[PDB]
């Protein structure tokens, strides 16, 4: 009950320096390149809005050109637990007098809607849902970028957390990207998941 | 009409359910909401007054709205309309480049909402 579809427009590239084991997909038309550590804006039918990921691994087949694109899932502002955030970042968090809608509003109207949150949850991606390359950066770089931010592709990450939007832990996204494209998939994914346990 | 955050993503203001993740209005009948929202949230929307997007099919010209909140959070685009003598904006075929919000109906015809607190 399976069929083989051709990944139109894409082409696999094998290297170390170049050559005909390291891998990364390249798109013929514009030539964009996707490999471990790159972040991408993807179409998410169920959610009715985009989701951003960081390519974790490119599982390829030695026999045929079958590719599987796997990646770490980011959370966008609206997937953060509003009460958890307030309790962990607000100065006088002991007082939670107000109705849930109030915290929803507070967070939504003061959050950087382009600040993502890393998570260790992997998801397989389908190329036809690929929208554009995402620029995920550190707060320092994000500061220099203000006034020239392209909300369609520019994002900043300072924490990693649980898929539920709790337990925020500091990270240097650049160090994470560097790390991810260094070690082996399972290793990186295991470590990334133990930072919030 | 009253405003309120049904969730961090969904905001109800000026008669529309606003999807902040997409920066646009969403039909309160979109099946996705059945899964995207919890019952208490969908109940909040029931108890509120929401424009029935089907009532829109019947109109050919863009609709002028008095809704400071909607235009504050929704993406807008430039569209060209005719400036009639009734001081309203009309479909093209006295031209004005006006920014407005597009909403996709079931009729598949796109309806345009522009800020009525603006003089062109």
């Amino acid at each position: 009950a399976k069929t083989l579809k051709d990944l139109q427009g894409w082409e696999i590239i094998t290297t170390d320096e170049q050559g005909n084991t390291e891998h990364y997909l390249k798109r013929s038309s514009d030539g964009i390149k996707l490999g471990r550590g790159d972040s991408v804006v993807m179409h998410n039918e169920a959610a009715g809005t985009y989701s951003v990921y960081m390519i974790q691994e490119l599982r390829l087949n030695t026999l045929n050109n079958v590719v599987e694109l796997w990646a770490l899932t980011y959370l966008r502002w609206f997937e953060v637990n509003p009460l958890a955030h307030y309790r962990q970042f607000n100065p006088d968090a002991n007082i939670l007098n107000r109705p849930l809608n109030y915290y929803n509003k507070l967070f939504s109207e003061t959050a950087n809607k382009n600040e993502l949150y890393l998570t260790a949850e992997l998801a397989e991606l389908q190329l036809f849902n690929f929208i554009r390359v995402a620029n995920v950066m550190d707060g320092s770089k994000w500061e220099v970028l203000k006034g020239n931010v392209d909300p369609e592709r520019d994002f900043t990450v300072r924490y990693i957390c649980e898929p539920t939007g709790e337990k925020f832990v500091d990270i240097n996204i650049e160090d994470v990207k560097a790390y991810i494209k260094k070690v082996e998939p399972r290793e990186a994914q295991e470590y990334l998941k133990d930072l919030t346990l | 009409t009253e405003e309120e955050y049904v969730s961090p993503r969904f905001l109800v203001a000026d008669g529309f359910l606003i999807d902040l993740a997409e920066e646009k209005p969403i039909n309160p009948k979109d099946p996705r909401l059945l899964t995207l929202l919890k019952d208490h949230q969908r109940a909040m929307i029931d108890q509120m007054n929401l424009v029935k997007w089907n009532d829109f099919k019947k109109y050919q010209d863009p609709i002028p709205l008095k809704a400071k909140t909607l235009f504050k959070f929704c993406k807008q685009i430039k569209k060209k309309f005719l400036r009639g003598a009734d001081f309203k904006l009309h479909t093209l075929p006295m031209t004005v480049l006006c920014s407005c919000v597009p909403i996709l109906l079931d009729d598949q015809t796109v309806q345009y909402l522009y800020d009525d607190s603006l003089e062109h």
